[PDB]
């Protein structure tokens, strides 16, 4: 909705459940959609998962397509993403970026400039 | 500025092409309507009607909307021909050598994102004039307009009387009323029913 | 929303100048016909022939197909001229002055590649009326349409069964039929068959 | 070279879909005045008014705005249609085909941002021509003009004296005066008021 | 699929304000030829000629060439208005309004790089018809065609031989011949020499 | 290919909508001229005057130029409507519908940066015709042209004398002269001063 | 206006409060728009804060919403940000770039080039 | 078909023969082309081979052409890359994108974004 | 025009002054401005000075503002750039680019490829 | 000629000369020209000369302008470009890009992707 800010990163071990909320600010939160993209310790940013505005289509990732999962909530403007049997090389910086109407794909040029995300960290 | 904040906001990932409705499984309403102002001819050698009309579409996008709140002194906005979705209603009778005979205007949405359309122009019909009763006879003029790609279970057109508030009287003909029809029809191009609506014009000659 | 994603899978890499053939070895195999609605005026001075008509074009494209599975509630899609290729169906013995006379409209497409293409206009074509048996006589008027830039080898034009369910009689003339025949030629520009479909009027005057 | 900076300059950020006003919040003023040059002709059959008439819009964009000391030997610039906003008058009466019959030139402004256009055309409008006193009689034709799609709340549209300073004399009617007035009206399609301005034309009829 | 990347490959780098030649310094050489179909109309008080005309343009590229070997199946390929360089060849005595009345088609180019073109369209030209000899007399009238904005040492013009075998016999006029001259001029606007090709009609009356 | 590389050099950082001026703070000199080839028709009722004349607009540019020792084999170049500055001169006295009735064509640019434009046209003007010296009278019609958007300071306009060269005589009015003559008009638009060129017909009527 | 420059920077302890002037030439100032951006070493350039060409409209990043500030002043052509409560991880080179007419939005497409920036330093 | 994922990297010694598989979902695997590209590690993203959406057109690269292969198999939607005698100039990351009805060119700009690919390694 | 060649480098002591001239070649050297371009060891390129095609405007950093000037030749085709004062933070490669007609500005989007520049070392 | 391949790479010492050898495949080596370029160790892609697709327009950068040349031959499809007293600086790797009626210019956006190039290496 506008501006979108990530949060509830920290420290897990592994194999443990992780719980992150984009939060909405600054428009109609129910007229974009959300994109969540990890930018990683030397690598690119990758896409991880996405869902539509209406919360009818969603998009994962690969090596996440079994183990993570969104889900919306219109009431707090709160997108939520759960993350199952975290892995040591899930390590990353995570970021939320909206994308007004949005079809919940992974094309990037749909979703605007992602805000400042939360860090989190799997230790063997 | 506000409005170009908004103008910027409205535009992204907006596509033209694509109807604007929520659910993909359910038909798009429209409501139709016609205002007629003037009859300026009436040619029976050639079996043709000139009337001055303006046309009258409403319907609503669901992807232009905002909050007022947020934009504070904007509360519509007008999009050009050719940068929204815009219904193609034709009319079937047409006797004009470009057959379309419409002048495009902006199209206007309010805060809740109902669009309406007036366009105005002057429109040539084929009619079928009868003077067996001459001095005494009342002519009836049929004026068909439908949707021409967009059939049932995408389009669903309602009507809406006709209004003559500002019609101008002429000095030979008087009319009588302008009833309105709705009617559903099958072609043997496809199998999907299409509806239509149908005016009359009701023309009475004077007798002097 | 599943629209926007059909259009912009469909979109991509689609190029309008490319004929929509799977093998590029074989023709594209297209369907023409007419639709007859009024002879609005036949004129003997001049040799001309007004007509409202509906010409349908059909053919498949093999770029513009999808699941519906995959995209549920979207089973047609429609695009404006321009976007994607059309046959350049013309009519040879046209008398207007802008020679081509048809309305574009858009092309439906359904889930299998179907597309098809209903243009309307008001016709004009050079006609020779002969008026030695006034009183009673029949006259043939030819229609003649065809591509003109793609021949034989490229594109395969069929024929079929012109359409007069809707035809609205004329006060004074009287239709027989509308016969039509398909033929293949050679011009001296190219040594490459065009084929060209033929259509006949087929019109009586009333004694009255 | 300064101009080019100055078009560059300029050009940035601009989007011709938004009104040229400062506060949102605020209608635009614009200034709307007439000059006519010659009654071409007058139908009495058609009952239509033809005649050559220069359009003069003025208002201000605040959003093209220089200081001359910056850019030396640059006072005024000038922009074609569709690269800037621009006023929709239309005029309500008119009986052409096209209903608009105007020829679209460029748009002046000047360093303080105010912005002048004024489009030459041939109007024809439809007049009520009274013939009861043939030998004497002076005959009123009304020309309307006003915003289509700009309402009260949005577009202020303020009259200006008409200007008969190149008129040229006809050789069978006389001109008495060229009046204007400026109103308001209410319309079933919207509850916002529109503004208007109508201008008489007071033919006179010479006796010979 | 080919056709795609051929049609990629020939796009790349090519510019349509470029003169398809291999050297700069040699006039390219282009073959124009005439069509004649129909001589719908003669008119005498006003001096006009009306007829049905197909023109032929013929020319190389050297810039849209392939081998067929490594694009099995693709021969043959087409390009619309404004997307190659195309001769503009206009009719110096033209009476049409538009001055120019043709209908823009496609563009047919082979493995060799040969371009074709050929317009249809309806020509009116300013021809001056004798009366003096009523029942008994030969009109002939002539069809000046060039290039406008090309001359010598840049566009060599040839003259092919008119094509009558599609011509259609006029009711009340026989046609003799249509001869035709290339010819080369000076104008007082430059001192480059510029080609033209006439054709003449040598249109006889019946004496019924 | 050198015809390419200039092309591409040209284009760069060119902008259409900038007078091809090299200081900013004086007038770009423009000539213009006349070349009269047939007076097609002369309406007495409608007081209109047709006529075929090309119109000849010379100028420089100062932006496109070129060392031919660089290029070699170039030695000129024609670019399109729409890609270079161009005067905008009109006629002001017209009577056409459409007001502009001249075609566009190429703008040729030699190595010196010297632009020439010839565009040819049919065009109608509203001239008054005195029938009281029936049998022998000469009748004057005025061609006016000017800039519409530029003034004094901006263009220098000047006049150079009509060519009558490849004039067609009439069969009906015999040409006396063209003259031309330049004035300058104050406006109550602006308060800066427009140039203006105007051209007398002088024809006689035959006494056959 | 037309060509900005910012200055202000140095060396400020923890906690402390640090006030930045960028400076307008070349133009009329209050024809343009004022954003922030923040190079940091080894990272890319993000955006801070922005104000619209008529001080209506403000803009801030989601670590900076509640610590810092911004102000114009057309007399000295001088637009102010003002930073309360430093943190470590807020040393970098700060820069400040003009946009005509601007909305004072997080677009990067309506900016002109930064300039040469500031250099700031927070130690713990 | 929309989404592809490669598969099949792992350890080899110089001179042996691998085959890799990128299977498609999402779509129909008949409608697309794929493509094959290597990141390596401290080089920048290359071609290495493609086919065309029918299987009549393929293209190969110079330092591959004749030790690679590549076919389809609408069956299993699935397109296998064979590579013979390895050289340990090529351990590096394999990734396989599709394309919507390609022509299987090189050029990237027909192409969609790759999926996360498989490290493959060789051994002198 | 058309081809530009920077020379003049060299090595220089604080405060000392340095004369870089930019040769024209393969075009009429009136058609075109000149833009000088700063590249740096580690940092990425900056303009620098600039001068229009007809020397009746000239553009300048901030920086550079006081201590550098810029001067044309028809004559001889060169471009003279003068730097007083030097510092030893413009030690860095000087690169020399045409601009047809331009405007003397600081827009990199009128410019063409520059070419090889020369080197400038200041010594504390 | 669609796809070129450069070959004659090697290790020379300082003042000889060497001649690289760019073959064309897939294509009519007629239509098009041939562009090479260097990629160097830690440095950027540059330009080093070029030849239009008909022989008679050639171009060359300055550092290179006196010491190599560059010809045809459509007889074997093969552009051959000589390098005369050889430097150490002229250590890269060398590739050749074609051009479809190419002008022999230096701007890069009328040529292909590059192929995969060869590695030359000068010792002092
Ligand atoms: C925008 O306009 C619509 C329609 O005019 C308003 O929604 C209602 O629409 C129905 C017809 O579809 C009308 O009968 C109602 O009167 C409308 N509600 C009103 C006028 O309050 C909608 O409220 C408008 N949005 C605004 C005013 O913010
Ligand atoms: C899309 O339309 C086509 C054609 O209407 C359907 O394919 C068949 O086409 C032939 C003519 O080419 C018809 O005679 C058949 O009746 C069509 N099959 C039908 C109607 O089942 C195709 O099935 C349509 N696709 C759908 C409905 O998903
Ligand atoms: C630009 O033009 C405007 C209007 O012509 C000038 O501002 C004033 O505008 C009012 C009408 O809105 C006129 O009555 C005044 O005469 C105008 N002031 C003048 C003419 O000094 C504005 O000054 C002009 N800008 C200039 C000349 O730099
Ligand atoms: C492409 O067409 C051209 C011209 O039709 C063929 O080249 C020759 O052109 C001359 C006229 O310029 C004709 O008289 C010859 O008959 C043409 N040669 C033929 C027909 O063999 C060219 O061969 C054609 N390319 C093909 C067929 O691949
Ligand atoms: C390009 O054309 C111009 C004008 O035709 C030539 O410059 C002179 O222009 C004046 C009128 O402005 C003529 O009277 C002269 O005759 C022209 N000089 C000539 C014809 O030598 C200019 O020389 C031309 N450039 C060339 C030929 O390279
Ligand atoms: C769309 O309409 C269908 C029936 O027309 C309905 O079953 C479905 O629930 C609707 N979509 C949503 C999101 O409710
Ligand atoms: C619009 O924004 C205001 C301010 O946040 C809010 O109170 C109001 O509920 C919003 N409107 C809707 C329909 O959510
Ligand atoms: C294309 O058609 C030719 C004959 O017309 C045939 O030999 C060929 O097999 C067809 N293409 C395919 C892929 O089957
Ligand atoms: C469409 O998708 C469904 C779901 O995967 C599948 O069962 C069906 O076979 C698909 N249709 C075709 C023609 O492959
Ligand atoms: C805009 O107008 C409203 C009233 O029309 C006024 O209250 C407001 O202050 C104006 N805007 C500004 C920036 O002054
Ligand atoms: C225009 O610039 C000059 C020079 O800096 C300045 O003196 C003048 O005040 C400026 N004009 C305005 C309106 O600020
Ligand atoms: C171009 O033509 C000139 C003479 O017209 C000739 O001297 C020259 O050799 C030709 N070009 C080539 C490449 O042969
Ligand atoms: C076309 O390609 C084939 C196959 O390589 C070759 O044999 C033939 O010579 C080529 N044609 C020409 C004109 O070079
Ligand atoms: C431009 O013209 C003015 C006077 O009209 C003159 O003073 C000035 O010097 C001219 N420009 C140049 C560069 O000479
Ligand atoms: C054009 O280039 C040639 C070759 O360098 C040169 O001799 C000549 O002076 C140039 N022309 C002009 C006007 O500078
Ligand atoms: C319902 N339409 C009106 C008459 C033709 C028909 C139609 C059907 C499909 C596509 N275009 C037009
Ligand atoms: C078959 N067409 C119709 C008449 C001309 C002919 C044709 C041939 C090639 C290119 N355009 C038109
Ligand atoms: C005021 N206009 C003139 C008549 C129609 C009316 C109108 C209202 C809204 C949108 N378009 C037109
Ligand atoms: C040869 N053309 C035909 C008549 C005008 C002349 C011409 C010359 C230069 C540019 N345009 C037209
Ligand atoms: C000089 N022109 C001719 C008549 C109107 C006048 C004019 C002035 C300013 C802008 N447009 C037109």
């Amino acid at each position: 909705a506008v501006q979108l800010q990530a949060s509830g990163g920290g420290l897990v071990q592994a194999g443990d459940s992780l719980r992150l909320s984009c939060a909405a600010s600054g428009g109609t939160f129910s007229h974009y959609a959300v994109g969540w993209f990890r930018q990683a310790p030397g690598k690119e940013r990758e896409f991880v998962a996405a869902i539509s505005w209406s919360g009818r289509s969603t998009s994962f990732a690969n090596s996440v397509k079994g183990r993570f999962t969104i889900s919306r909530d219109s009431a707090k403007n709160t997108a939520y993403l759960q993350m199952n049997n975290l892995k040591p090389e899930d390590t990353a910086v995570y970021c939320c970026a909206p994308a007004r109407f949005g079809t919940g794909s992974a094309a990037r040029d749909e979703y605007d400039d992602c805000g400042q995300g939360t860090q989190v960290t799997v230790s063997s | 500025e506000f409005q170009r904040k908004l103008y910027k906001e409205l535009v992204k990932n907006y596509n033209p092409l694509e109807r604007p409705v929520a659910n993909d499984s359910q038909p798009l309403t429209v409501y139709f309507s016609l205002s007629l102002l003037q009859i300026m001819d009436v040619d029976e050698k050639n079996q043709v009607l000139t009337t001055n009309i303006w046309l009258q579409m409403s319907w609503t996008d669901h992807y232009l909307q905002w909050n007022v709140s947020e934009y504070p002194g904007v509360k519509t906005v007008r999009f050009p021909d050719g940068q929204i979705w815009k219904p193609d209603i034709l009319l079937y009778n047409s006797a004009d050598e470009r057959f379309d005979a419409t002048f495009h205007t902006n199209v206007l949405v309010n805060s809740s994102g109902h669009c309406q359309y007036l366009p105005p122009g002057i429109f040539k019909s084929s009619c079928y004039i009868d003077v067996r009763w001459f001095p005494f006879d009342v002519q009836h003029c049929k004026l068909k307009f439908g949707s021409w790609s967009y059939g049932g279970w995408s389009l669903d057109l309602q009507m809406q009387e006709a209004d003559i508030s500002g019609y101008i009287p002429n000095g030979e003909w008087d009319l009588v009323g302008i009833p309105g029809k709705r009617s559903e029809r099958f072609y043997e191009c496809c199998k999907e029913p299409y509806p239509d609506v149908t005016f009359t014009v009701t023309m009475r000659r004077r007798t002097l």
